[PDB]
């Protein structure tokens, strides 16, 4: 069988700007041992052929899973903006597959807080469809340049979520998968 | 065409603090202010906005703290309760250039007042 449980009941997950990936190749594939799942929050298919998707066969499927806030997660879908799919993950307008998402408050959010989930909130430029940046280089706000050091327009790009369980279920963390159906001049595998 | 914090010293866990920030040399109505934290050897954490009027302030995760505006006596105020040691740095009032909270560029700010709790 193709190893979906390894990604969707994976212990850890990713940062989103360090969004994780894993190639299902050459292998047998259960789509409805996720299709008949509950408690998901969301479940839209936006690869507009896969409306429930069905038993297809792929080239290839690509699994991307990530940690987001609540309020974030209608980011992660064509055509939108904002700190999450400006600067951290965005899908492509000619997307096809599906974006899984659930309430993770359960294993995500400490007593006083989680801080181990991080996002981009400065960036020169939006993401390209796809596209990871997990550098580090202080962001130049001004025109004084930062030379290394952290000051006033000179921000570390990245930022935690402060994740505790009290907080609104908007500001609660959420995983999320993301499949994309590959469709290549060969033989299709799963 | 300036901005001079005041305010703050030594002060006990639990205790309070009232910081200002006499600006001078523009329009104070006209602009956002904010006040940003440094820690010696750390980056800026940002504490506060408040809006042109004083109606709409944004805060941190430190509620503890309140942000205020006299835009006729052109002073900015941040009333600081039930201080931690953690809340320890340099206190900084600065104005952004050009509403989502937090940290951006800022094209002016003061030399600071220093807030040990
Ligand atoms: C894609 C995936 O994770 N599949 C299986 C799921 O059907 C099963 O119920 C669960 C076990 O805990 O995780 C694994």
């Amino acid at each position: 069988l193709c190893p979906f449980g390894e990604v969707f009941n994976a212990t850890r997950f990713a940062s989103v700007y360090a969004w994780n990936r894993k190639r299902i190749s050459n292998c047998v594939a259960d789509y409805s041992v996720l299709y008949n799942s509950a408690s998901f929050s969301t479940f839209k298919c936006y690869g507009v052929s896969p409306t429930k998707l069905n038993d297809l066969c792929f080239t290839n499927v690509y699994a991307d899973s990530f940690v987001i806030r609540g309020d974030e997660v209608r980011q992660i879908a064509p055509g939108q903006t904002g700190k999450i799919a400006d600067y951290n993950y965005k899908l492509p307008d000619d997307f096809t597959g599906c974006v899984i998402a659930w309430n993770s408050n359960n294993l995500d959010s400490k007593v006083g807080g989680n801080y181990n989930y991080l996002y981009r909130l400065f960036r020169k430029s939006n993401l390209k469809p796809f596209e990871r940046d997990i550098s580090t280089e202080i962001y130049q706000a001004g025109s004084t340049p930062c030379n290394g050091v952290e000051g006033f327009n000179c921000y570390f790009p990245l930022q935690s979520y402060g994740f505790q369980p009290t907080n609104g279920v908007g500001y609660q963390p959420y995983r999320v998968v993301v499949l994309s159906f590959e469709l290549l001049h060969a033989p299709a595998t799963v | 065409v300036q901005l001079v914090e005041s305010g703050g010293g030594f002060v006990q866990p639990g205790g309070s603090l009232r910081l200002s920030c006499l600006a001078s040399g523009f329009a104070f109505g006209d602009h956002y202010m904010t006040w940003v934290r440094q820690a010696p050897g750390k980056g800026l954490e940002w504490v506060s906005d408040i809006n042109n009027y004083g109606d709409n302030t944004f805060y941190s995760q430190s509620v503890k703290f309140t942000v205020s505006r006299d835009n006729a006596k052109n002073t900015l105020y941040l009333e600081m309760k039930s201080l931690e040691p953690e809340d320890t740095a340099l206190y900084y009032c600065a104005r952004p250039r050009k509403h989502f909270p937090g940290l951006t560029e800022y094209d002016y700010w003061g030399q600071g007042t220093q807030v040990t709790v």
